[PDB]
């Protein structure tokens, strides 16, 4: 299965099931991305994380 | 000469087609990705940000439109009187709408999962008081006191060192999505009230200011879904762009 | 060992000695929803006694020109009990049901009834009659209460459907020389596992004389009618202040 | 958590559903077995009552002298999706040139398949309908004459902004669904997936559906089911200026995947109005064809 | 470049095709089914419930349609008199049309299997009597008296505790498969005549009411089987639907 | 563009071009254009016998 | 073969043959549905069911 | 979206071609077949007479 | 004030039940988002006129010119995407031509 | 109407001429006394 890897998704640990009739990959369909969520990331970004059932502010 | 016969579907653009298309540059390989922090995956992480509700949206002219982020609580006689209160449908005209949740939930038709309101005093320090913040469900009409409301769900808020509460509104329905509430026929989807209650009074030492402000900050769970993608309905645009 | 029948749910009891069977309504069973049908996350409280048991409405004469009368459910239980009183103050519901129509004639009188069960039994107009105002029923029509309604055309129901094709629902009859008791065990029956009692109706409850009464002069003219019905099953949630409508 | 006796012994809490029928597999019709003659007292399979409301179990087998017949008469015909997968018309929009009703080049159609009596007979045999479509769109001249032109076909879920004129706003279609096609190729062609917030859609709504004093004035909400409108459907000659050839569109449904519960009587009198099961009260008409006397025929 | 060429049957919409088409909303996961009573499989789980036929269907006007369910029997004098008598063909017009066998027989076209009719005595208790009820086969005119019916398939019911008798009219036809008759060259496929005839009377004592009425009750057996799909012929729509 | 009904025996007859029954709900219709190739349906064996 | 399980069937268990050419299951074909028929849910729905050949009321 | 090219041999309705055409109605399962004498397999069986 | 959302769950709020919830998310995410053609421009060919009067058009490639599309991609600041065009001509009144 | 929402037993007059209703033990305290008009009214079972 020969095919250049030239894709904009390219070089990332995301899992995709594409369909594609060319040797280019950026004409593939979008596929499936891979369901994962960093909430985290933008809700609790704090160095020392706290517990719910504790003080925030001790 | 592969014999085939073209079915109906054919010679028409659809929109939310994903196929495979004519590349015009082959051999090309784009340039290599670095690490930029803030890798958004899914949309619900953004939902679960904590964004400012407008509850006093009573101001309207420009000079006063930062009077519309904070609402406030004073000295009163102790009968149990009414601070505020704000319907919880997002997807509604009103105070949602000053929120990420409420502006992401305009792209979407159907929603689901509870929401979490965290207000927030910006008090002197000296200052204490205690509000009961009720949801009161749906059928339930405007209360007319605080005798009714606490037969809803509430929670009973104690000024302090934590000056933050969350009232988490559950997720009560009949329905497992509702979509958006609006007057008529769509006000069976509606999510419900939320009021605000002096519990007992907000004291105040001498030489401290009489008067404070409460500002709350709206957000969603981890058990929030949307479905069903549309156009976002509540903003316009006056012609002759550009 | 079939036509006798003790129907003990609750603090109530009935007994019956010209019983024709129980019929459990589509092969179900009411019972309490699950944790992947429920999407509410809020407890619902299970008054297990207090509420499943037997409610007597009222009493509907049959006479010689009788039509037909008809129920809505759970609009006959919302100023009734501790069920009219949960149900007010929450905004949630779910229970099944059975019901038990009495009428107890002699053995010199003749007559039939069916007993159906019509679920989302939406009710309908003459339109004027000529068909051309689009009118809609009032309120005291379409939530009767626990009085009922007269049937003004029982030949399409006040609904345009007829009244021959209504054995595919559930149904017993009444047949004054075999029966005087009809048992109907309904379960809940709606797209929604939770949805509101004041507002949506789920099923109607229809009693229609295909055979109409008759007797000689000198028995006993007065023939009643008589609804007596169980919540079963039943769970409530959703908590907020006391609504009627 | 659980000492007294009267919560161990309970059944409260039973979610499992207790059914007392088994679906068992029926491929072929049933048949049937070889009878003789019964001379015999207690056994009476003609003798039912119906006053128990459950259906006769009797077999021609216990009532006549029979002979077996293998029976290779297939059930696969009487299936839903071998009664609902076929198309029918549930709507038709007119596109004039000159005219009242849609005089400026666009037209929005409410999603309603209770428009047309041929296919609401059939969903109106049951309550409760869940299935995925496929949506089929025709369009013409008045005269059945095809024409070069292009059109747009936007679907407008609920609370989305409806378009308002034909140079409007929402046509930019940068999150509703829309299709462009041209009069001269073949019917465009869409499938649509199950889009309730309920788990099924639902014919007959026996209730209000908002709270309120429920009076005269706000008597039309009576049987308004909201999980039902799936929205809005556009249409447009995809341009400027007006345009030169009239057109009707013609819609044109066929269900799969379908599921099905508590079947109902079906109708017999003639609609008048949608989403109404309202009829006319002098001209009731009955359910078949009359006759002179009841011995002859 | 593959090479292709396109057969006949293109550019056509058949409605009876089943193909895949284009989705217009890409993953897009439909709300979960919930357990629901009473999930129809096949149709014929409903031709086999048993519905109310119109055998006295003479009264036509508004006021007497209820007359129609239901008809009588009295006190003859003991001749084998003549009660009532309707044919036996579910898809034509007449007493099967007001059954859910005769509604759904008319969207099929060809129909297979026995049939079972289930008369039901609403009379007094101290009453009694006996019937005839015949099954005569095709070929076989109105019959003029009872002598002749007792040739074909009969059943002698008795009135008593058990108030209800099944006639299983069975299937006799030369082909597998029979279409719906009517008048004309199509009453080759008719099924037969049912006819109903006093076997020794309706007997009463004195204070009971002189006359009883039946209602006969129309069904079908688990060899019944329909084919051929088709749209329903009787019921028509007058225009200006809204 | 034109349409082919197949209306089986006991079905309701078109009586004119704004009929009713063109309405197709169980009826098999084809509809065609007259420019593109013609139309082609395969029929079963359709008899009683 | 990896596809979006959204049709309004999934979640049953009842056996469909389907033809599909995307990622998404509701535009598949209708497919053979599974021939289980439950009649005695209609038409014998009674707590004690009772044979043939007796008396229904005894 | 498979690159194809139409070939000559398109849009043209020959009487003689054996292809798999579309079908009207589904799931239609046709009468059973009995047991008739004279099954005519083949049209030289006749010449033969 | 710390700056961080709440961590606050129903289940420590309110007397709750097991709900096993089998709702997806699969329609949040970028390519159900984004994957949806929208008018980012549309370029006219008159014959008489000043815009254009010689029968040829340039475009300078900005998908911020509609502000349907614009304000979907200034949600976020950083996009890195494929993309899939698709021309739609036509004449004013939607008349197609053999052009 | 109102009497329905205590115990109550349907009675169908038949070939079983005779119904019990059994009174149950519906009482705060183990043994109660007589009942009689004044302070004793306590002690009552109720109304059949
Ligand atoms: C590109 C255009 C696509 C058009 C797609 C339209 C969406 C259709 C959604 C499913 C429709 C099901 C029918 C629903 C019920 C009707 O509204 C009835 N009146 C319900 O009582
Ligand atoms: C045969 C014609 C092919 C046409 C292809 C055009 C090339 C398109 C390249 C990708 C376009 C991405 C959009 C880029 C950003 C816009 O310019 C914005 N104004 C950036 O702020």
């Amino acid at each position: 299965s020969h095919e250049n890897s030239n894709s904009a998704t390219e070089g990332s640990t995301i899992n995709y099931t594409t369909i594609n009739y060319y040797k280019d990959s950026y004409a593939a369909t979008a596929g499936k991305q891979s369901l994962k969520q960093d909430p985290d990331k933008f809700a609790n970004p704090v160095k020392d994380i706290f517990t719910e059932m504790a003080a925030p502010l001790k | 000469g592969f014999p085939t016969e073209l079915k109906p579907g054919t010679n028409q653009f659809l929109t939310t087609d994903d196929g495979v298309s004519a590349p015009i540059l082959p051999n090309f390989h784009p340039t290599p990705c670095i690490h930029i922090p803030g890798e958004v995956r899914n949309l619900l992480e953004l939902c679960q940000v904590e964004t400012i509700l407008e509850v006093n949206n009573v101001p309207t002219n420009a000079t006063s439109l930062m009077e519309r982020l904070r609402f406030p609580v004073s000295a009163q006689a102790g009968k149990g009187e009414l601070c505020a209160v704000f319907r919880a449908d997002p997807g509604r005209d009103g105070p949602w709408q000053s929120t990420m949740l409420g502006q992401l939930c305009g792209y979407y038709t159907q929603w689901s999962g509870s929401l979490e309101v965290t207000f927030m005093f910006t008090g002197s320090f000296m200052a204490t008081g205690k509000m009961l913040i009720a949801y009161t469900p749906p059928g339930g009409p405007l209360p007319k006191d605080r005798a009714t409301a606490m037969l809803g769900t509430h929670v009973i808020w104690d000024f302090g060192l934590q000056s933050s509460v969350t009232l988490v509104i559950p997720w009560i329905s009949n329905t497992h999505y509702r979509a958006h509430a609006r007057d008529g026929v769509f006000d069976y989807y509606t999510t419900g009230l939320v009021s605000i209650w002096y519990q007992t009074n907000y004291v105040v030492p001498i030489g401290a200011p009489n008067t404070a402000y409460i500002i709350a900050l709206a957000a969603a769970q981890k058990n929030f879904t949307m479905k069903l993608c549309k156009d976002t309905s509540h903003i316009l645009q006056t012609a002759s762009i550009q | 060992s079939d036509r006798v029948a003790q129907l003990t749910i609750g603090n109530s009891t009935i007994t019956t000695q010209e019983a024709a069977n129980i019929i459990v309504g589509y092969g179900e069973w009411p019972s309490y929803c699950s944790d992947d049908d429920a999407t509410a996350v809020d407890k619902p409280t299970r008054p297990d006694v207090s509420v499943n048991r037997f409610y007597t409405l009222d009493t509907k004469l049959w006479e010689k020109s009788s039509k037909g009368w008809y129920w809505k459910f759970p609009d006959v239980l919302t100023e009734t009990g501790v069920f009219g009183q949960n149900a007010q103050f929450h905004y949630l519901y779910r229970s099944g049901f059975c019901i038990h129509v009495q009428c107890n004639a002699s053995k010199f009188h003749q007559g039939a009834l069916l007993v159906a069960i019509l679920p989302e039994y939406v009710i309908g107009t003459v339109a004027g009659g000529t068909g051309t105002e689009d009118s809609h029923p009032p309120y005291k029509q379409t939530q009767p209460g626990a009085d009922g309604f007269e049937l003004q055309h029982p030949y399409v129901l006040d609904a345009g459907i007829p009244i021959s094709q209504l054995t595919v629902c559930h149904h017993q009859r009444i047949n004054l020389r075999t029966n005087n008791c009809a048992t109907i065990i309904v379960p809940y029956m709606n797209t929604l596992p939770f949805d509101s009692a004041l507002n949506h109706c789920n099923f109607g409850l229809l009693v229609v004389p295909i055979s109409p009464l008759d007797f000689d002069q000198g028995a006993t003219p007065v023939i009643p009618i008589t609804i007596t019905l169980a919540p079963m099953c039943s769970e409530f949630a959703g908590l907020r202040q006391a609504v009627t409508q | 958590g659980d000492r007294v006796a009267d919560v161990i012994e309970s059944s409260i809490g039973d979610s499992v559903s207790r059914a007392l029928t088994q679906a068992l597999p029926a491929p072929t019709g049933q048949n049937t077995q070889v009878s003789s003659h019964r001379l015999d007292t207690g056994e009476v399979p003609a003798l039912q009552a119906a006053e128990i409301g459950a259906s006769s179990n009797t077999s021609d087998e216990s009532m006549i002298e029979t002979r077996c017949v293998l029976n290779s008469h297939s059930t696969a015909e009487t299936t839903l999706d071998s009664f609902f997968s076929r198309a029918g018309l549930v709507g038709e929009i007119d596109l004039p040139l000159e005219g009242t009703t849609n005089p400026n080049g666009y037209a929005n159609w409410d999603i309603d398949i209770t428009g047309y009596a041929q296919m609401r007979r059939k969903v109106e045999l049951f309550t409760y309908m869940r299935f995925d479509a496929e949506f089929t769109f025709v369009a013409c001249t008045p005269t059945g004459q095809v024409v070069p032109q292009l059109l747009q076909y936007m679907f407008v879920p609920p609370g989305a902004p409806k378009p308002e004129s034909r140079e409007s706003l929402a046509w930019q279609t940068a999150t509703n669904p829309s299709v462009f096609v041209k009069l001269t190729d073949p019917p465009a062609q869409v499938s649509v997936p199950f889009m309730s917030p309920a788990s099924a859609y639902q014919w007959f709504y026996d209730g209000y559906p908002t709270f309120g004093e429920h009076k005269q004035e706000k008597d039309l909400e009576y049987g308004a089911c909201p999980n039902n409108m799936m929205g809005t459907f556009s249409v447009r000659t995809v341009g400027s200026s007006k345009s030169k050839y009239p057109l009707v569109v013609r819609i044109y449904m066929r269900m799969k995947h379908v599921r099905a519960w508590i079947p109902r009587p079906m109708r017999n009198q003639n609609y008048l109005f949608k989403a109404n099961p309202n009829y006319a009260g002098n001209s009731i008409k009955p359910t078949g064809t009359s006759r002179s006397a009841i011995t002859t025929l």
